[PDB]
DNA sequence: GTCCGAAGAGATTCAGAG
DNA sequence: CTCTGAATCTCTTCCTCGTGTGGTCAGGAC
RNA sequence: GCAGAGGUUCUAGCUACACCCUCUAUAAAAAACUAAGGACCACACGA
């Protein structure tokens, strides 16, 4: 992964139970983006006529 | 439309009424053409067209030609879906036998021809010949006889002998059968044959034969000789691609049944050879078998990928059936899902919603808003609109959404608020966004959690959400009376931190004009959070008939404290507030409003509350900082100590002066004494670390450490945990349990080391592999439990029963575990509860009894109430209202259609991930010492000593309520008599742990009548003092001599007579067991009282409920008499020991062989009474029950049940289990049949043969008697009338084949077969409907 | 808009006729011609319902009078 | 080492800092900690989880994705559902899910032409996967009629 | 950037992750101080020696 | 174009004792 | 000796959902 | 708009869940439009 700065303390309930409370810093310069590649395979078969 | 499910089995006749055609064609459709082949397994002539309104050929494609058969291929013109009705039947070519009959469980094929399974299966399967019509000749008509016998018995006689072979020839045997004759025949030999074995077999057979000829099936049936395909369309071919078309794991198995019965007819057209007639005909059955279930006899087939195929059973029995996945559990529509986060902006009525998911599950209801407005015309054009999800859209999704509430729903739910509604708010994002406080019902964690969205759609169905879904409804949970919606962990740390006290803040002693201006000051920063002040609070008390007094006065308080003064409506007093708030005192708050000011002020502070915790959690920066987490410079010098100790035990262990356990024992206790110096220290350091300068002076109180706030205050870590954080971290066991003998001195704020990391992970493994069995073991047994309890739903207002429970507060040796506060809260009485003075009836027969009457009842010298318990009820088909008191989720009484046999079963089975699964007597405090059951004996010493086996020591106080309880082992040494008034923390009995003492009635010389020495005795050595003590040799390990005489030792008077108890005519004799070490000789004189002898001396968690509700008897069970009397040994132990019981009155009939391996505390001469442990062990229930009633078992079994949750801290109400045993004991087994028609073996539903005896009663006829049967749930749930409840449930195949034999019909009046049906369920919303329906009927 | 439904329910206290009453006159107000008798606040037929009945005026003895009016009304132009 | 190590830089040693507020603009009490924490980010991102289904493909049963939800198919509304649901005694609601939102097809497509005609009524009719169990526990020679 | 809850660390055990806040926090106060005089140019002998 | 473990619970056998 | 009991074998059920990854499913001969 | 066909487009369009008009044995003045769809086992896991 990244690192970033963190703090520990209770901000409004955003983080209560277990949640992260990310900064729009982090999406901003592009920190945690990640490429994900999917395929599409497509096939041509022997059919009649 | 209908009312009812009829079973029978389907004879050869109505199997050609169902099917369409004959299928002779193994071919399924050809893979060069999609059309299926001429008579195939699929096959558009016998079954339905493919295509809706064309034929199989193209003479009738026009839809004109309406239900007309096509002249030009044979096929109709109906509509496709038809495809999934009609059948077609298969010819076999010869009988072949059903496998749910043979080689099954019920063993109907068995019990009815009265043959060996083993046998019947030898004769169908062609391994021998089974004779019919005998005749002349040896064989009768029900022998079997191999092939040489056959060849025999064919020179015996030619032809009048006949011995057909296989199917056919059981199908014949049917034949020749005659139920009615058979039947009558076998109750006169039942009359007669008094063997308990016959009699049960008897009973058996003879159930089966009268419930198949009283039922409208022929015997003949269960021989199949015509079987029934199912419909092509439910049974198709899926793919395309790879192999074109696959197989559905069915239409092979058809193929190869269709294949067999076409070689078959092959060879009979040819007439073939008998033994390879024989060879098809054992394959066509054997293929038959594995159609009908593939792997109930032998090698499961498989001719595809190496694995079994999914049978017909397959598709019906387990999880994988249709019955639990496709009909109890249909995937839904207009549903979603999502990871699930927090949301603080949110109100308590609300969820957040994607839009994105919510423009996906809403669609249609867009598609109607679009149509109505006029912003389009069709539904393609709205289809457009909103894939293109125009701006017209958003605004007009919102607008649907003004008041539409939806079902969020956690995957594994467990109990019923586990899916509640919201009003869904439309924001950005992929996650639904759930209030905090709902989390805690849902236990949602918010690390990945996925919920599950559902969307009501019709008016009834959002309507039915909104009153009963939504969360603002539900907040009192029916597990008990704790309020569901609490602050759970980080709103409380706020108002701890709020609602707290520094001795010196910024500001303090500034006296303020109301919460407001305390408001203010924070804001501006002029006063610290938490200064002490002085306040003009205004309270709002309601002493009138719900109306305010408006009550100003000043408070000593702190400024946070006055900030919430602002966030409580009127109705609550300050000293709600006045304190630190903790997780508790939260709690207590809110519950304390749900009870003063109702349910909307609840709400408002549940959300007011949420608000605040995070606004000035923020402001508090509760921080964790390592620094946070000092470590007690005293643990070092205790460590030092406890090192010191260690090896000094060590070393004195090195010169052999204690033991290895002694050694282990010591170290064990040391480190254990060192781990709590160690854990009080770092306490004594952390709890007031603050030393705070108090205007002068020196000052300390409760510090502000962050980790000491995030403990004291409840909000999330325990006292043991921050202890094993900071301090030690104690010892921990190795996998089986014994903990290590050197602990872990380390912590985790400085470093561990690695081995100490290894034992620590020993315990995190053992934990967490525990934790997943125990999700799978729990989720199990709560749907037994919610399967056995389905059909119980309340249907009536009164039962008008005086029978109840005498409820009283459980004391099982210590304190009071529940008081009976808590206990009898929302239950109702069931008789004139009075008070001490006698003749005043304090509480009414029929009150419900809630706050007001159990607060009255405590100050009034309360000890015992009886409640009309629900398995005290006698309404038929469900519990009463007063029967069960209060929902307990409501603040009222139950409503009269409640489904509480699921909320109680949920109930028991939620806390299942909670519940993990891997002397002297001395009196404690001011009471009296008075006993029941009890026989004391003033000995010749003064004290008092017990007779008596369950005689019960409870310290009840001067009022009466008993506050200690305490069991007295049998000839115990009391300190002072019965009902004497003792002190505080004093010691009053005593015994000896490993040795009960044979006790004295009357004193006197001593006579060793009947006993021979040497081999009923054994004057062993006394190797201490060397006058021989007399050990009583047992008759089993002694010599042959005396195995005649049984030992005895009978008391003499000055003449040498025989002294007797007075009141009993037999003498003072003590008989003597074995090993019974007499330490003493015959004309001893003794005392009255005085010992005589010397005779030396399981799981609690998950498994522990199981095996409770489980009904199961332990593997070693304490055995009980099931009538008063004598105690004997009839029999010199020739095989078994005997024990005989006569009661002065009634005759003496009884012989138990009591295993020759227990230690039976009752001696052979004592009077005991119905109901006594004779051995002992764990109760088991079915005798409990059997032999102390319904109100006893009932007890035990919530007393027990309770225990296992009491002891994990989960709070669960007793009528939560009390309704389970009332589902768990509804079976009756008949003992006179008198007027009513009822087998004595018979074991028919309780509430049949109540309601016959309440008929007959009507009359001077007298009823039937009975004994209620406690059953297992997983084999009660099994039990019941209902067919298709037990199918769902377990045991398919048992369940159906019974129900078809029996000709069983479903008269459903339950929940899930409602479900299963799909019906409205006769419990809810449904319950008036249903009771319209049944007042239709 | 609306949150919570004690105030029906307390004069309809089986928490389960409300449900059905409630959702006959949402019935009535939806699919049939019937104006709600109660000011409406941009709020569905079901919030309207409970609204009905919380102001007194909607309970399942005033439906069946409803109900039979109709018929009577009906009936009346019919004859 | 650590405590060393931050006072090395011109760092506090306690390692909390004073956070003040982005919103009030005011200091935080009780210093906070404030280091950096190498946060990873799982595989399970939201949008490949973010599922929802209106109505779509059907099963031979009747059920929509069958075997896998996937194919734009909906929730399971599971064998412990109807126990959640029937508790509370959502009726009309428990009808809904097992038989007009999901099996009884005629019945699905009825009550799908009502709703986008502004009325929520509500056909009952036989779910098609009980149908689906009678046939099949009907095709072993055991009878069942839905007798009235 | 991000901000934990703190009350996390007690009852899930996992007080390293403090270490690591506390460590990171460190780490990064090294890379800002060798940034400063390396933003600002100094030359290569003082840098070197921190 | 067409066709050949574990856990319990229950049903079922041995035995061993009258 | 035959029947209450000892054993023996055998069968059903074991959270409930998802994200998904895949693997799999009737020929040549007349 | 319920049993068929035709129409201006684009092979075919008769409510097939489905979109406009005509009549009961005859085919065109006319713009927005179209397809009813798919099973079983092993594995990585996640709450
Ligand atoms: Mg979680």
């Amino acid at each position: 992964g990244q690192n970033m700065r963190v703090a520990f303390m209770p901000w409004n309930g955003y983080n209560f139970e277990d949640s992260i409370l990310v900064s729009e810093r982090v999406v901003q310069e592009d920190r945690f983006t990640t490429i994900h590649i999917q395929e599409l395979a497509c096939v041509s078969r022997d059919t009649k006529l | 439309e209908f009312d009812a499910i009829k079973i029978a089995l389907a004879s050869p006749d109505m199997i050609r009424s169902w099917s369409f055609g004959e299928v002779k064609k193994p071919e399924t459709i050809n893979y060069r053409t999609f059309k299926p082949e001429r008579d195939g397994l699929f096959c558009a002539r016998i079954f339905g067209p493919v295509k809706d309104y064309e034929c199989l050929c193209g003479k009738y494609k026009r839809l004109k030609h309406r239900g007309v058969i096509c002249e030009k291929c044979g096929v109709e013109v109906t509509q496709t879906k038809v495809r999934r009705e009609r059948m077609g039947h298969i010819e076999l070519a010869s009988p072949t036998a059903h496998i749910w009959f043979l080689k099954s469980l019920p063993s109907r094929i068995g019990l009815l021809l009265d043959m060996p399974l083993r046998d019947i299966e030898r004769v169908l399967y062609f391994e021998s010949y089974v004779v019919i019509e005998g005749g002349m000749t040896n064989l009768e008509r029900q022998q079997i006889l191999t092939e040489e016998q056959y060849l025999d018995a064919l020179e015996e006689f030619g032809d009048e002998f006949d011995a057909k072979m296989g199917a056919e020839a059981i199908q014949a045997l049917l034949k020749s059968m005659d139920l009615e004759q058979e039947c009558e025949q076998l109750r006169e030999e039942l009359n007669e044959t008094n063997s308990e074995t016959k009699r049960k077999k008897l009973t058996k057979r003879i159930k089966l034969l009268e419930a198949f000829v009283q039922s409208g099936n022929k015997p003949e049936w269960m021989i199949l000789t015509v079987l029934p395909v199912l419909p092509p369309d439910l049974r198709p071919l899926v793919p395309l691609d790879g192999g074109r078309f696959a197989t559905s794991d069915l239409n092979d198995l058809y193929r190869r049944v269709i294949n067999r019965n076409n070689r078959l007819k092959r060879l009979l057209d040819l007439a073939a050879p008998d033994i390879i007639v024989r060879n098809e005909k054992r394959m066509l059955q054997e293929a038959v078998d594995a159609l009908l279930d593939n792997g109930r006899r032998g090698r499961a087939i498989t001719g595809s990928n190496k694995r079994p195929l999914k049978s017909l059973a397959d598709m019906i029995k387990g999880k994988q059936g249709r019955f639990r996945q496709n009909l109890l559990g249909k995937r839904v529509d207009y549903s979603g899902r999502s990871v699930i986060t927090v949301g603080p902006y949110l109100r308590l009525h609300q969820c957040g919603l994607p839009k994105k998911m919510a423009l996906e599950l809403f669609k249609p209801f867009i598609y109607g808003k679009l149509e109505l407005r006029g912003l389009a015309t069709t539904i393609k054009a709205a289809k457009k609109m909103v894939e293109r999800e125009e701006a017209v859209v958003w605004d007009i999704l919102d607008e649907v959404i003004r008041e539409h509430p939806v079902l969020l729903n956690r995957a594994p739910t467990l109990h019923r608020l586990g899916i509640q509604a919201f009003e869904p708010v439309l924001i950005e994002g992929k996650a639904i966004q759930l209030h905090p406080l709902v989390c805690a019902a849902y236990n949602a964690d918010f690390d990945g959690d996925q919920m599950a969205v559902h969307v009501p759609l019709t008016l009834e169905a959002q309507l039915e959400a909104r009153a009963l879904m939504m969360s603002t409804n539900n907040i009192l949970s029916p597990a008990n009376g704790e309020p569901i919606i609490v602050p759970s962990q980080d709103v409380v740390l706020g108002l701890y931190y709020m609602t707290r006290d520094c001795v010196n803040a910024k500001g303090e002693g500034m006296v303020l004009t109301g919460p407001k201006e305390a408001e203010r000051l924070y804001r501006s920063g002029l006063a610290s959070l938490h200064a002490r002040v002085k306040v003009r609070i205004t309270e709002y008390e309601k002493d009138a008939n719900g109306e305010l007094v408006a009550k100003t006065s000043l408070k000593d308080t702190t400024v946070g404290r006055a900030i919430l003064w602002m966030i409580v409506p009127k109705g609550l007093p300050y000293s709600i507030v006045n304190q630190a708030l903790g997780k508790k005192a939260i709690s207590k708050m809110l519950n304390t409003c749900y009870r003063i000011l109702g349910l909307k002020p609840t709400v408002i502070f549940a959300d007011q509350i949420m608000y605040t915790g995070f606004a000035y959690a923020a402001r508090s920066g509760a921080s964790v900082g390592i620094d946070d987490m000092v470590i007690p410079e005293k643990k070092h010098e205790i460590i030092s100590e406890a090192e010191a100790e260690v090896a000094e035990i060590q070393e004195q262990f090195q010169s052999g002066l204690v033991t290895a356990g002694e050694r282990y024992n010591k170290v064990i206790d040391i480190w254990a004494a060192a781990n709590d110096r160690v854990s009080k220290a770092m306490m004594d350091n952390l709890q007031t670390e603050t030393v705070i300068n108090r205007d002068g002076q020196e000052e300390k109180q409760v510090s502000f450490n962050s980790i000491y706030m995030m403990a004291d205050s409840g909000a999330r870590g325990s006292a043991a945990q921050i202890r094993q954080l900071a301090g030690m971290r104690g010892l921990m066991a190795k996998p089986d349990g014994s903990i290590i003998e050197t602990p872990i001195t380390a912590n985790f704020r400085e470093g561990l080391n690695v081995l100490q990391y290894f034992i620590s992970t020993h315990g995190a493994r053992k934990g967490l592999a525990d934790t997943a069995l125990k999700t799978a073991n729990s989720g199990y047994l709560t749907r037994r439990l919610v399967d056995v309890a389905q059909d119980l739903v309340v249907t009536e207002d009164d039962c008008g029963t005086h029978e109840g429970i005498m409820m009283t507060p459980v004391i099982e040796g210590g304190d009071v575990k529940e008081p009976l506060r808590d206990r009898v809260l929302g239950r109702v009485t069931a008789e004139d509860v009075l008070k001490p003075g006698t003749a005043d009836i304090l509480v009414p027969r029929n009150t419900l009894l809630h706050e007001q009457w159990c607060d009255l009842l405590e100050e009034n010298s309360v000890d015992a109430v009886k409640v009309r318990s629900v398995v005290s009820c006698d309404t038929d088909f469900g519990v009463c209202a007063h029967c069960y008191g209060r929902d307990l989720a409501r603040g009222h009484i139950i409503n009269k259609g409640e489904a509480i046999g699921v909320i109680a079963a949920q109930s028991i089975g939620e806390p299942g991930t909670q519940l993990t699964m891997r002397s002297s007597i001395q009196v404690k405090n001011k009471g009296s010492i008075k006993l029941s059951n009890v026989k004391s004996v003033v000995n010749s010493s003064g004290k008092l000593v017990i007779t008596s086996r369950n005689t019960e020591l409870k310290l009840i106080d001067e009022f009466g309520r008993t506050k200690e309880s305490y069991k007295v082992p049998y000839g115990a040494v009391l300190a002072k008599g019965d009902g004497e008034q003792v002190a505080g923390g004093e010691t009053v009995a005593n015994w000896d742990p490993h040795t009960m003492p044979v006790i004295t009635e009357v004193s006197g010389f001593v006579r060793f009548t009947d006993m021979i020495d040497g081999q009923t005795i054994t004057r062993q050595t006394d190797e201490l003092t060397g006058l021989s003590s007399l050990v009583v040799l047992d008759s089993a390990e002694r010599t042959a001599g005396g195995k005649d005489l049984r030992p005895a030792l009978k008391i003499v008077d000055a003449q040498g007579n025989d002294v007797l108890i007075p009141g009993t005519d037999m003498p003072a004799q003590y008989f003597l067991p074995g090993k019974a070490i007499v330490q003493l000789e015959d004309g001893v004189q003794i005392s009255s009282g005085d010992t005589l002898a010397r005779i030396p001396q399981i799981t609690g968690g998950l498994p522990r409920v199981a095996d409770l509700f489980e009904a199961r008897r332990p593997k070693e069970p304490a055995i009980l008499a099931e009538i008063s009397g004598i105690v004997s040994f009839g029999k010199e132990t020739k095989g078994k020991r005997r024990l005989v019981i006569t009661p002065v009155d009634g005759s003496d009939p009884y012989e138990e062989m009591i295993p020759k391996w227990r230690q039976l505390n009752v001696f052979e001469g004592e009077r005991v009474e119905r109901g006594d442990v004779i051995s002992d062990g764990p109760e088991a229930p079915h005798d409990i029950l059997r032999l102390r009633g319904v109100h006893a078992v009932t007890r035990y079994i919530v007393n027990e049940v309770q225990d296992v949750y009491r002891l994990q801290g989960v709070k669960i109400n007793d009528k939560h289990i009390e309704v389970i045993v009332r589902q768990m004991l509804r079976k009756a087994t008949i003992v006179n049949a008198g007027s009513s028609d009822f087998l004595e073996g018979e074991q028919v539903e309780y509430s049949r043969v109540k309601i016959a005896n309440r008929e007959l009663e009507a009359n001077g006829k007298v009823g039937a008697t009975y004994s209620r049967d406690l059953l297992g749930i997983t084999k009660a749930s099994l039990a019941t009338e209902s067919f298709i409840s037990a199918a769902s449930f377990q045991e398919t195949t048992r369940v159906l084949t019974e129900a078809a034999v029996a000709g069983k019909r479903d008269e459903l009046r339950g929940l899930k077969e409602n479900v299963i049906v799909g019906r409205l369920i006769p419990a809810g919303t449904g319950y008036a409907y249903h009771q319209d329906r049944m007042r239709r009927r | 808009a609306r949150v919570t439904v004690q105030d029906a329910v307390e004069k309809i206290g089986n928490r389960f006729d409300l449900v059905l009453v409630a959702a006959r006159r949402a019935r009535q107000m939806q699919v049939g011609g019937k104006d709600p008798l109660v000011p409406e606040e941009n709020d569905k037929t079901t919030v309207i319902a409970l609204r009905e009945i919380e102001e007194g005026l909607i309970n399942n003895q005033i439906l069946d009078v409803r109900e039979r009016q109709e018929q009577q009304e009906q009936e009346a132009a019919e004859l | 080492e650590i405590k060393e190590l931050l006072k090395l830089g011109d760092l506090p040693t306690s390692g909390q800092i004073r956070l003040y507020d982005g919103r009030t603009g005011e200091q935080f009490e009780r210093p906070v900690t404030v280091g950096y924490m190498y946060m990873l980010k799982l595989n399970h991102l939201v949008d490949d989880k973010m599922h929802a289904r209106s109505t779509g493909s059907y099963s031979l049963v009747t059920q929509q994705p069958l075997g896998g939800k996937a194919q734009f198919g909906g929730q399971r509304f599971g064998e412990m559902e109807v126990w959640a649901l029937e508790a509370y005694g959502a009726a009309y609601t428990l009808q809904e899910m097992l038989t007009v939102k999901s099996d009884d097809v005629n019945g699905r497509t009825k009550m799908y032409k009502n709703i986008v005609d502004g009325n929520h009524q509500m056909e009952p009719g036989m779910p098609e996967s009980f149908n689906v169990l009678l046939k099949e526990i009907r095709s072993l020679g055991i009878n069942i009629e839905l007798e009235d | 950037d991000i901000v934990l809850n703190p009350l996390g660390v007690p009852s899930r055990m996992n007080i390293g992750q403090i270490l690591e806040t506390h460590l990171g926090m460190a780490a990064k106060g090294i890379g800002d101080k060798i940034n400063a005089m390396l933003k600002q140019q100094q030359e290569v002998a003082k840098l070197r020696e921190f």
